[PDB]
């Protein structure tokens, strides 16, 4: 009832960015009418990206084979290697920014809807100076390990931090290094606020990177209001639609996503939720939300025995509080038509 | 020039760094001062990922800019 994307052998990463791209309403209706230039860049992979998206709505097939935009999708220098494990925060990172370079159409629609600006603050406790200056961002990294919950992670992340010895400030009006506390807070939060729960650690005896699978919640309803400049120094509540899942270790995993749909209301209006499995989607009952991502131990009964969860969220996807009309090109929905007919 | 680094536990550290350092200098100066080995790090300044190859000016970032190190959770 929903439209998978099929695994070219590891776009794990790429399924659940695309799909949780795709769920959002503003950027579906955005990557829709954006208007097709000459000397834009990245114009193979927004028209790619259309097909997709209007494939993914109106195809009565199971899943879209995403090969057509993969082959053109270019990710550093070189194009994309179908074959290798990614990070989905950076193939995440990777395409909004992408959507960003397109047109100033879609620019100022993509800062506006997944891009933020933190006000870190420094003071001088032997001075008499300060130097507050301004950041940007799409996501917020949240500390894991040693936290049980994103309310805990943002209490760090927006915590009044003290530089001192090894890293002393540097007063630039002293040229001299100070005594300063430096604390960052959040001045424009986006309508989609996207975390990064980090779940690793690098093991400084064995020299390696470490799966963190403790337990960790965050709330269906989340307020921001302690972190915002107001409060330090429109609404702040959000709602969570989507979390994507990491399965597996530190050598590499597997993804999947639990995206709730915001689309249909009476579906929005019931907390129906949907289990975004690359070329499978299988609805989703929210009350195993805790379980499926919060991580922990579980115990079964092994022949009673418990171990650590290896399957936690890797990012989670908040929207702002306050029935959707695409404008779809009509050539293209000609085109899934005649194929939908075979079905 | 100084810049801000928010680093895998969050703690915020100081580089003493040059812009016309290269990325792979700064992951290099990054080891020297919190051990993390330059291959497995991503440095996230102001949202763009700074990439292998390139300058410290090449992505207009000066004093008081802070990088983000993460790791790959490369699934
Ligand atoms: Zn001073």
């Amino acid at each position: 009832r929903f439209v998978g994307l099929t695994n070219l052998g590891a776009t794990c990463y790429l399924a659940s960015t695309i799909q949780q791209l795709y769920m959002i309403p503003e950027a579906r209706q955005a990557v829709f009418t954006a208007k097709y230039s000459e000397d834009m860049k990245h114009k193979t992979t927004l028209l790619e990206l259309q097909k997709m998206f209007t494939y993914l709505m109106e195809s009565e097939c199971k899943a879209y084979n995403p090969r057509p935009f993969c082959k053109t999708y270019t990710m550093d220098k070189q194009p994309l290697n179908t074959g290798e494990q990614k990070d989905m925060t950076e193939f995440f990172t990777d395409l909004i920014t992408k959507i960003e370079e397109m047109s100033p159409e879609l620019k100022n629609t993509v800062k506006s809807l997944f891009g933020g600006v933190i006000t870190n603050n420094v003071v001088s406790l032997d001075c008499e100076h300060v130097s507050q200056t301004a950041e940007e961002f799409y996501t917020v990294r949240c500390q894991v390990a040693d936290m049980k919950n994103i309310y805990e992670s943002l209490d760090e992340v927006t915590i009044k931090d003290t530089l001192e010895g090894d890293n002393m400030y540097t007063c630039s009006h002293c040229g001299k290094k100070v005594r300063a506390e430096k604390r960052a807070c959040f001045k424009k939060l986006p309508r989609i606020l996207s975390f990064n729960t980090m779940r690793y650690t690098f093991n400084m005896v064995t020299m390696m990177k470490e799966k963190v699978n403790t337990h960790f919640s965050f709330p269906l309803r989340l307020d921001m209001t302690p972190y915002t400049e107001d409060f330090l120094m429109e609404s702040y509540e959000y709602d969570l639609i989507g979390v994507t899942v990491h399965t597996g270790t530190a050598d590499g995993g597997h993804y999947y996503s639990f995206i709730r749909d915001i689309v249909n209301p009476h579906a929005y209006k019931n907390n129906k939720w949907y289990l975004f499995n690359d070329a499978e989607v299988k609805p989703f009952d929210s009350a195993q939300l805790a379980s499926e991502c919060f991580g922990g131990e579980m115990t079964t009964k092994t022949y009673d025995f418990s171990f650590e969860k290896t399957h936690s969220a890797y990012m989670l996807f908040y929207k702002r509080m306050e029935e959707y009309k695409f404008d779809v090109s009509s050539e293209l929905l000609e085109w899934i038509w005649h194929d939908n007919m075979q079905f | 020039m100084q810049i801000f680094v928010k680093t895998l536990t969050g703690k915020t550290i100081t580089l003493e760094v040059e812009p016309s350092d290269t990325i792979e200098n700064v992951k290099a100066k990054i080891q020297d001062k919190e051990g993390i080995p330059p291959d497995q790090q991503r440095l996230i300044f102001a949202g763009k990922q700074l990439e292998d190859g390139r300058t410290l000016s090449d992505y207009n970032i000066q004093k008081e800019s802070t990088l983000h190190l993460v790791l790959r959770l490369r699934g």
